[PDB]
RNA sequence: AGGAGUGGAGCCUGCGGCUUAAUUUGACUCAACACGGGAAACCUCACCCGGCCCGGACACGGACAGGAUUGACAGAUUGAU
């Protein structure tokens, strides 16, 4: 008593969700039974994220996640 | 929201100074480097040594 | 049409440090201190609305908060909408307002018509 | 807050047992912990986390925050950063 | 049988929204207030207000019988 | 008994009324009305229109390293890298 429930909460301002495929390293790696390491995506030439941290490959560009470097 | 929120230039003006004990921005005594409110100066005046003579 | 004795066509290719000698002192000093980072991106938006506009059609209305934007002579004809605190009001840029601010064309208040006086 | 912030705030707590602040969320970095780039908001909210558990003891002032360390808070830093008791903080140094 | 029990458990509750709240309804968020509560009116005093007793007769009231004075008849 | 006036005039600033999306507000005889040290461009800022953020300690249950939030170029969307 001494209130009304008022049912006036509207939080419908949807945020994102982190869609990760199951072990996205399989999206990153592809190895044949002889033992070849085929990195299917580009490697960023930055000093902080060189030789281990892989880029993105979009429909028209390359793209980093650490320093967000971009190509064509 | 990094080049944002505390972004606006507070390099002068009324709302870049606040009292040093109230953290309030109105009625401020900047003279001689006091930087107190006009109300909080009157509480701590005899501690600072400002005696009321005449 | 002219402005301080020079037509608009020479104003379209009048350079940055030479157009400044035609303006009044607020606008000349404003172009001396520079146009900032969020004011270069408005003129780029008006270029992007101009060269994609049809050749017989004025460009679409574009919404701004930049009431301090000086009306440059390379900004004539555009449909900008400068805010008034409540709404974005539609502004069409004519060549005779090329030394004013953008924020003196959305009025910020309702021009007052009085009623009957109450208890004074 | 990342690991190199939350760890590095706890490091100088065990060294002398006290920590001061400013109640200044908007400060770029805490002045005692230079060369780390930890903001004052980070150390402020870290000690707000530590006070509700009971490891520190809060006291305020004109504008600054003050924090001492309780007896059950010394052990919470002793196992979080793995120190032996053969070394001592500034408790038993003079007299 | 259980759908009326679903009506039964809420009737132990929608009744109980009346013995603690008199007529606490929810205001309409979608439709305008001059549309949802168009038909109503506000009385200045519930007992001493004027009210025309034959302002909006329904079509069922053209199917009933009247009296000139019930006690004296 | 006088002197300077105020009340008339222009303007500056308070306070009501009207106006408004908002024209934030307290104070109404002396004992409210150039008072809140209150001369507000932004900040101050409470008010209005729109948008971002958590800076929701800690305790408990779930998600839980076939992950939880996080950060980010371009394009559209936007006042707005
Ligand atoms: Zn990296
Ligand atoms: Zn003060």
């Amino acid at each position: 008593k001494k209130r009304k429930k008022k049912s006036c909460t509207t939080p419908k301002k949807n945020k994102h969700k982190r869609k990760k495929v199951k072990l996205a390293v399989l999206k990153y790696y592809k190895v044949d039974e002889n033992g070849k390491i085929s990195r299917l995506r580009r490697e960023c030439p930055s000093d902080e994220c060189g030789a281990g941290v892989f880029m993105a490959s979009h429909f028209d560009r390359h793209y980093c996640g650490k320093c967000c470097l971009t190509y064509c | 929201h990094q080049q944002l929120y505390w972004s606006h230039p507070r390099k002068f003006g009324q709302g870049s100074r606040s009292c040093r004990v109230c953290s309030n921005r109105h009625g401020l005594i900047r003279k001689y480097g006091l930087n107190m409110c006009r109300q909080c100066f009157r509480q701590y005046a005899k501690d600072i040594g400002f005696i009321k003579l005449d | 049409f002219t402005y301080r004795g020079v037509d608009l066509d020479q104003l379209l290719d009048m350079s940055y440090e030479q157009l400044m000698q035609l303006y009044s002192a607020r606008q000349r000093r404003r172009l001396n201190r520079g146009l900032r980072r969020k004011q270069h991106s408005l003129l780029k938006r008006l270029r992007k609305a101009k060269k994609e506009a049809p050749p017989m059609e004025k460009p679409e209305v574009v919404k701004t908060h930049l009431r301090d934007m000086i009306i440059l002579p390379e900004m004539v004809g555009s449909m900008v909408g400068v805010y008034n605190g409540k709404t974005f009001n539609q502004v069409e840029i004519k060549p005779e307002m090329i030394g004013h601010y953008l924020g003196e064309f959305s009025i910020t208040y309702k021009p007052v018509k009085h009623g009957r006086p109450g208890i004074g | 807050m990342p690991k190199k912030n939350r760890i590095a705030i706890y490091e100088l707590l065990f060294k002398e047992g006290v920590m001061v602040a400013k109640k200044d969320v908007h400060m770029p970095k805490h002045p005692e912990l230079a060369d780390k780039n930890v903001p004052n908001l980070h150390v402020m909210k870290a000690m707000q986390s530590l006070k509700s558990r009971g490891y520190v003891k809060e006291q305020f002032a004109w504008r600054h925050f003050y924090w001492y360390l309780t007896n059950e808070g010394i052990q919470y830093l002793r196992d979080y950063l793995h120190l032996p008791p053969e070394i001592v903080p500034a408790t038993l140094r003079r007299s | 049988d259980e759908e009326a029990e679903a009506k039964m458990l809420e009737k132990y509750k929608q009744e109980r929204l009346e013995e603690m709240f008199p007529d606490e309804v929810d205001t309409p968020r979608d439709v305008a207030a001059r549309i949802r509560f168009q038909k109503y009116r506000g009385l200045k005093s519930f007992r001493t207000s004027p009210w025309d007793p034959k302002e909006n007769l329904p079509q069922d009231y053209a199917r009933i019988f009247q009296f000139q004075n019930f006690t004296n008849t």
